[PDB]
């Protein structure tokens, strides 16, 4: 390069960002997610579409690990999110090599957030096109954050992203209440993906991984498949 | 006109304006002509004044003992060429304790002069240099480009209206082999003549010449020891 | 075929200028307008 | 291990006369106890009324010569004319210092004539320092010739003894004779006495043989 | 338009127009051609004389890379002296490190990959320039490569570079190419030339021909040109 | 020298020195450096052309603008 | 209306280093002339108001004891340019025991005249006369924004430059004396200005081989205007 | 690193942006000062107070060292590089030569920064313009004013802010060295010309004063108050 370093998100006359808002447009068109605190454990589930019958699913995986106690999905574009990923493993390393104890879930989000903040400051680059969704149980309670390319995060008892997420956020507050099981959450997580998905639901149609106090857990399309009995 | 802004942007024809304009500015200084006999090389250049009471603008300068240049267009691409000129020079004469030969110091202008024509945000250099000197194999008389295509020539003239000065040099370039320099250099400056005005030739105020030679180290004239080469001369015909 | 341009001319197209616009007034016999164009370098005609 | 100095000789002798400048030096280049070569003069024409002896390493000998060669055309480019006497001497302090911490290890006598066509005699340090003088012997034998120019042409410790100036004439045999002397004591003092003289009108070398033991 | 600008931004139908208007500013020069024979690679190059213009001898376009290794360039001038000059540094490291000779198919693929290095990037322009590159080695025979400016890189057995590329090539597939010795492919080259460039364009033209094969012992070098001059004799037969 | 039919050119014209320093022109352009050549000479009352005829024309057709351009060389 | 500050006229001269130029015409007027005697040399302070401080507003410098300047143009772009004049010629004593002569004491000035880039800003907006007498005898000199280096024997620049070339072409010669050119360079700054010429409006400075460095205190200012 | 120039030159061959700042100084409060023979005086006005706000934090009299005084135009926050800058400076000059910093040296700093903070790329230009009053050894009373061009230069008395020109036209027929013989009639003179500024009732103005010998003092909110007593006694007999 040269070092031209200027950034190309400037303010708007009436006062805001229109490269983040348009951001989050690439977002909403991206494959359907929910993620549901219940607890004991937090349960995630994505909406895995292969577009032919030609693609193989043991490959490309969405439910992701980070710690033993740390996974973290997505709903946005594929590629940027391999970047970021790569990213929070080493950042995990640095807490690790320095303290000498497993990271806290909270600690990640200050950190992850900071990256993909100041990238959007920062000069020549767009923002990301990626919301995630972070969970683990550290320390008895487990928790259930979500960021987004604005820099942002908050934290969910039960929300949903993807296409058709405001359906599943009506869903997801008439269904769910204050305390269920980590049984009970993984029905109403498939309740909540059956209510945008296609037709045939199978194991490969969905992926869905878990959290317990005994540490981060991904499912097997064995079980998905048993659990698909009684469906959504 | 939007695709004519930049050196890096080439033209839908294949054409980079930036260098075509430059070739304009070479052509607004005053005229030079250097050539060569089988044993001596002389140029012979032309002076502006800003006004009467100003001095001439200098044309001709020195850097080694057997290399001197020529000058047309702007003045400082002329000393920033001028400094990177006698620093290779006498790098070699450092070095190797032997003075560079003229052909391959002209290569290294043009790999001088090709990085602003290539890289954004520089300008090509505006010069018109003719390069006269001696390697150990005799005269020559190089001239270069904004477009950095030197070219080993026996006869040239750049500057503002050298056109009639060319015309002159192929009428009598079979004579400027045989020819000792005392009619060398008074060919040379009947080639000046016809890129004037008809009423004023070369009044000892604006003409100066540099001669390098077997037995001769490079060597300047200006306005006084002119005067008797300016002798035994013919007016210009009507 | 031909681009005339038309500049702010010297200093003495102001003066005839004035000897075009103030012949054609009622005015004193004690006239000089190398004064009066001396003062206003740059002008156009409507100017004047 | 790698010692990066080593002593090889000579002698230089300057004498700043009245119109002009005598420099000598002998043509020994030797190392250790051996003989490298038996011509090898310590005389350089800078300019037309400038001539610089350098005696100590020969490795830098040759390359202190050929820096001050370059900045001569860098001067004459860039102001149009040549440098004096006095301003080469201020140039070369400058030089000599800045490898003030890896010192080279020379030492410098440089004559000529002034802008007033008169001798001047410009002695050095391997850092820096200097002065005019009327007559330095520098090198290896350096003291076997100071005090007795300190009789002839300083004219010290004499009573009743008159102050004449130095002619060209006398001042030949007082170099002729010298070197004579000193090639008897010292071992390093060689063959060839190249003689250099820088008059108004150019520079004459001359050379007179030694004994070659 | 609008996006021809730079080299970094592709066309709504898929192509970078930069590289497209690079291609055909090497179409206006003049026509220098290659061919091989069984045994050598033999370089010809038409060079035009406009009125008198420089001492005969000036500005060559068929340089000389390594001992064995040749140019032919077309296209602009400048920048063609640019490559030669990374081409004789690409081929000095390979000799410190590696102890021997460069083999052509690396020393295409070097230079290729440097001119594809100018086609990404808003900062600089695509090269002007294509060339032709001969050698010859006895343990590996006779290669002749050619390199566009988008910095596509292959072989041929024959090629030509310059206005007269098509209607150049047409003859060229007429010959005989596997039995024919070089030194009858130097007076067969010259009548390409002379074929081809009437004098109603340029009247003055010359001929330069270089020439390396396996009696020129793998090392390169002009032909003996005012020797033998067979060339021009032998051409001017065409006269019907 | 199609279009120096008609006129009365001075049998001393180099069109191969008008050629070369015609730079860049087409077909109308110079057809119009001999039009205006024409007129210059009867500014002045000459019959017969020059080279300095043609040599001004070109001067107007390229429409030199300004001045003070004199810090070059 | 942002085009490159690095690029060639489709004329073929330049864009902005032809903006320079027009920027020393909104400046104030200047005079100085060589002679055999010596160098003299004249400026126009323009006051703008009674409570300004006359003498906080200089045009001639001091460069060197024997070095004058007059500059025309914007102010502290030209501080710029006395400060590195003064400095070259420090480093031209301390390492030659001799004094930089007027002709190269500017090419030191007009390399970085024309150095204005990103790697490696704008270029300057001021014209300098830099008079001085040495061993060539009194020598003037005169440079611009665009590096041109030149010698005049009595130039003159500023807001009136044109009108005072014109009428100093009339009233000079070779052999002129030091007096005589001092009070016809006044006559010709009286004509170009519009305000009462007296001890406060302009200011002299005469270098000379016998007076060797430039001395004009005041109401030896008032002795000449009562003289004319 | 940042390889762009601002500042560029115009076709009619004026700078851009020089000329573009200097509104900015002309949308700030005013600030006057003249100076006597032995006591300085400034005064800004539009104090514009929120009447139940704090006040020491707003402050625009400033002090370089115990011997120079600050006072401004333009926006808040480019004022607050240049004097943290300032006073920097001028405290290294002591640590090198060990004289009290001359008035004049500290004028020639803050204009030097200012020119290349104009000549250099990718910089934006200060927007502000200073007054520099200081009584220096051998107790010479002078002051100062800079330019977003960066140009120090000596004045009598000095009118910035928004109606620089009114104020400076009432100094204009205002020449008297009657008025610069008493110092508390210098100090009615600022304050009779601070009347010709926006209201002025009496609660907008802040006034400071130096007597050379001492720091900066300003004047409490009662002689205010008398000052303009007298100055409505003073106007009372124009009959």
């Amino acid at each position: 390069e040269r070092g031209y370093s200027f950034s190309l998100t400037t303010f708007s006359p009436s006062g805001k960002l229109v490269q983040i808002e348009y951001a989050l447009a690439a977002v909403a068109g991206g494959a359907p997610s929910v993620g549901i605190k219940a607890a004991n454990g937090v349960v995630l589930a994505t909406e895995k579409k292969q577009k032919s019958i030609l693609y193989d699913e043991r490959s490309v995986h969405k439910v992701e690990p980070i710690t033993k106690h740390i996974g973290l999905v997505y709903s946005g574009m594929g590629p940027d999110y391999r970047v970021l990923v790569h990213r929070a493993r080493k950042l995990a390393q640095q807490y690790y090599l320095v303290y000498q104890e497993p990271i806290p879930t909270a600690q990640l989000v200050q950190r992850v957030a900071s990256v993909m903040q100041e990238y959007t400051q920062s000069g020549g680059v767009r923002p990301f096109g990626v919301s995630l969704l972070i969970c683990g149980w550290n320390e008895g309670r487990p928790y259930l954050f979500q960021s987004d390319p604005s820099g942002a995060y908050f934290a969910w008892k039960a929300t949903a992203m993807g296409k058709n997420y405001v359906n599943g956020k009506t869903f997801l507050e008439k269904r769910y209440n204050e305390d269920l099981e980590l049984e009970d959450a993984i029905h109403t997580a498939i309740l909540t993906l059956k209510e945008s998905f296609e037709g045939q639901m199978t194991e490969d149609n969905i992926e869905v991984g878990i959290c317990n106090e005994a540490g981060f857990r991904r499912l097997t399309p064995t079980e998905v498949k048993d659990y698909l009995a009684a469906i959504a | 006109n939007q695709y004519d802004n930049d050196v890096t942007v080439w033209s839908p024809q294949g054409r980079i304006h930036q260098i075509e304009y430059a070739m304009e500015a070479v052509k607004q200084g005053s005229a030079t002509v250097g050539l060569k006999s089988k044993t001596h090389a002389v140029l012979v250049a032309l002076k502006r004044a800003q006004s009467e009471l100003a001095a001439h603008q200098k044309k001709i300068l020195h850097v080694d003992n057997h290399i001197g240049i020529s000058i047309a267009g702007l003045t400082a691409d002329a000393r920033l060429l001028c400094n990177f000129m006698r620093q290779e020079c006498l790098d070699s004469r450092f070095v190797f304790d032997r003075p560079l030969p003229v052909s391959r110091l002209v290569s290294l202008i043009g790999s001088k002069t090709q990085i602003p024509t290539q890289r954004y945000g520089r300008r090509p250099y505006g010069v018109g240099l003719l390069i006269a000197g001696y390697d150990d194999m005799g005269p020559h008389i190089f001239q270069t480009c904004p477009s950095a295509n030197y070219f080993d020539c026996r006869a040239m003239s750049i500057g503002a209206r050298s056109q009639s000065a060319r015309t002159y040099l192929e009428r009598h370039m079979s004579e400027f082999m045989e020819c000792n320099l005392n009619e060398l250099v008074k060919h040379g400056l009947r080639a000046l003549r016809e890129t004037l005005p008809a009423e004023q030739d070369l009044t000892t105020k604006n003409v100066s010449i540099g001669i390098v030679g077997k037995d001769l180290e490079f060597t300047i004239y200006d306005d006084d020891d002119v005067s008797p080469f300016l002798e035994g001369l013919e007016e210009r015909p009507q | 075929d031909r681009k005339i341009e038309f500049s702010l001319p010297d200093l003495e197209g102001r003066t005839h200028i004035f000897k075009i616009h103030a012949r054609s007034m009622s005015v004193e016999r004690d006239i000089r307008f190398e004064l009066l164009a001396r003062l206003c370098p740059n002008s156009t005609g409507a100017e004047i | 291990r790698f010692s990066p100095y080593v002593f090889n000789g000579g002698t230089i002798l300057a004498i700043a006369g009245e119109d002009f400048a005598i420099v000598a030096s002998d043509t020994r280049l030797s190392e250790g106890f051996s003989i490298h070569t038996r011509d090898s003069p310590k005389c350089y024409k800078l300019t037309d009324k400038t001539v610089i002896g350098c005696s100590g390493f020969h490795g830098d000998c040759l390359t202190l010569t050929k820096i001050i060669e370059a900045r001569l055309k860098m001067y004459k480019h860039s102001n149009n004319k040549a440098m004096t006497t006095g301003a080469i001497a201020a140039m070369l302090s400058t030089i000599l210092y800045s490898r003030r911490f890896f010192p080279y290890y020379v030492y410098n006598i440089i004559g000529g004539l002034d802008e007033e066509g008169k001798g001047a005699v410009y002695s050095f340090d391997p850092v820096g320092s200097y002065q005019r003088d009327s007559f330095k012997a520098g090198g290896s034998a350096s003291a076997m010739l100071q005090p007795l120019l300190d009789n002839q042409v300083g004219f010290k410790n004499m009573q009743n003894v008159e102050h004449v100036p130095l002619s060209l004439d006398r001042a030949m045999r007082l170099v002729k004779d010298v070197f004579i002397s000193a090639a008897e004591r010292d071992v390093y003092t060689g063959d060839a006495l190249r003689i250099c003289i820088v008059t108004k009108e150019g520079i004459r070398e001359e050379t007179v043989s030694l004994r070659k033991d | 338009t609008g996006y021809d600008l730079s080299a970094s931004t592709f066309s709504p139908d898929g192509r970078v127009f930069q590289v497209e208007y690079a291609m055909k500013a090497v179409e206006n020069s003049s026509t220098a051609i290659g061919i091989r024979c069984k045994d050598g690679v033999v370089f010809g190059v038409e060079k035009l004389v406009l009125s008198k213009l420089y001492e005969e001898g000036s500005n060559k376009r068929l340089f000389n890379v390594d001992r064995h290794v040749g140019m032919a360039v077309a296209g602009l001038l400048a920048d063609a002296r640019s490559l030669a000059d990374i081409a004789r540094e690409e081929a000095s490291n390979f000799r410190s490190n590696f102890g021997y000779n460069i083999p052509l198919k690396h020393l295409a693929d070097r230079v290729a990959m440097y001119v594809h290095a100018y086609t990404l990037y808003s900062a600089v322009r695509p090269f002007g320039c294509s060339f032709m590159l001969g050698s010859y080695s006895v343990n590996d025979g006779a290669q002749l490569y050619m390199i566009d400016p988008s910095g596509v890189s292959y072989g041929y057995w024959g090629c030509a570079i310059g206005k007269a590329r098509q209607a150049a090539k047409t003859e060229i597939e007429k010959l005989q190419m596997k039995e024919m010795t070089c030194r009858d492919i130097v007076k067969e080259v010259a009548k390409i030339i002379y074929i081809v460039h009437d004098e109603v364009k340029d009247k003055a033209f010359e001929l330069e021909l270089s020439w390396v094969g396996e009696l020129t012992n793998g090392r390169h070098e002009i032909v003996p040109k005012d020797i033998r001059e067979e060339a021009e004799k032998y051409a001017k037969e065409s006269l019907k | 020298q199609i279009h120096s039919r008609k006129m009365n050119v001075s049998p001393d014209v180099n069109y191969e020195e008008l050629a070369r320093c015609t730079d860049d022109f087409n077909g109308a352009q110079c057809k119009a450096v001999c039009v205006e050549a024409g007129m210059i000479a009867l500014r002045r009352g000459a019959t017969e052309l020059t080279h300095e005829d043609y040599m001004e024309g070109i001067l107007e057709v390229q429409a030199k603008k300004k001045a003070n351009l004199q810090y070059y060389a | 209306y942002d085009r490159g500050v690095n690029t060639f006229s489709p004329e073929g001269r330049l864009f902005q280093v032809e903006y320079a130029i027009e920027a020393i015409k909104l400046g104030s007027t200047a005079i100085g002339i060589q002679t055999s005697e010596g160098v003299c040399l004249a400026v126009e302070k323009r006051i703008t108001s009674p409570l300004m401080e006359p003498s906080s507003i200089e045009k001639i410098v001091e460069i060197d004891a024997h070095i004058g300047c007059a500059m025309s143009g914007l102010i502290a772009d030209a501080k710029t340019l006395i400060d590195k004049a003064r400095v070259e010629t420090q480093n031209h004593w301390f390492t030659y025991n001799e004094t930089m002569t007027v002709e190269s004491v500017t090419q030191a000035v007009s390399n970085l005249a024309l150095q204005f880039g990103e790697e490696d800003s704008r270029p300057f907006g001021v014209a300098l006369l830099f008079g001085g007498v040495d061993e060539k005898g009194p020598q003037l000199f005169h440079m611009d924004p665009s590096g041109t280096f030149v010698q005049c024997d009595a130039r003159a620049i500023g807001s009136a430059s044109e009108g005072a070339q014109s009428s100093l072409q009339e009233v000079y010669h070779k052999s002129m004396t030091l007096k005589e050119a001092i009070k016809s360079s006044l006559i010709i700054l009286k004509q170009v200005m519009e305000e009462k010429l007296n001890a406060t409006n302009i200011e002299l400075a005469t270098v000379q081989p016998g007076q060797n460095f430039h001395m004009f205190t005041k109401e030896e200012l008032e002795e000449v205007i009562k003289d004319i | 690193s940042y390889d762009r120039a601002i500042t560029v030159f115009s076709p009619d061959g004026h700078l851009f942006q020089v000329e573009y700042a200097q509104e900015a100084v002309k949308k700030g409060s005013t600030a006057v000062g003249v100076r006597g023979r032995d006591i300085v005086v400034l005064g800004v006005e539009k104090k514009s107070v929120a009447k139940l706000q704090d006040e020491r934090t707003v402050r625009k009299i400033c002090a370089l060292d115990d011997n120079v005084c600050m006072a401004f135009a333009g926006l808040t926050a480019d004022a607050r590089i240049v004097i943290n800058r300032a006073r920097v400076e001028c405290q290294s000059h002591r640590l090198t030569v060990e004289d009290p910093v001359t008035v004049e040296y500290i004028t020639r700093y803050i204009a030097s920064l200012k020119q290349r903070y104009t000549q250099s790329n990718g910089r934006r230009p200060f927007g502000i313009s200073a007054l520099i009053v200081g009584f220096d050894f051998d107790g010479t009373p002078r002051l100062y004013q800079t330019d977003p061009s960066g140009t120090y230069h000596a004045w009598k008395a000095n009118a910035i802010g928004r109606g620089a020109k009114s104020v400076r036209e009432f100094l204009e027929k205002n020449y008297t060295d009657e008025a610069i013989e008493t110092d508390d009639l210098t100090i009615k003179l600022v304050i009779k010309a601070l009347l010709e500024v926006v209201q002025s009732g009496g609660k907008n103005i802040e006034l400071a004063v130096m007597r050379r010998d001492q720091s900066l003092k300003i004047l409490n909110p009662e002689e205010i108050e008398k000052y303009v007593a007298e100055i409505e006694k003073e106007k009372e007999e124009n009959e």
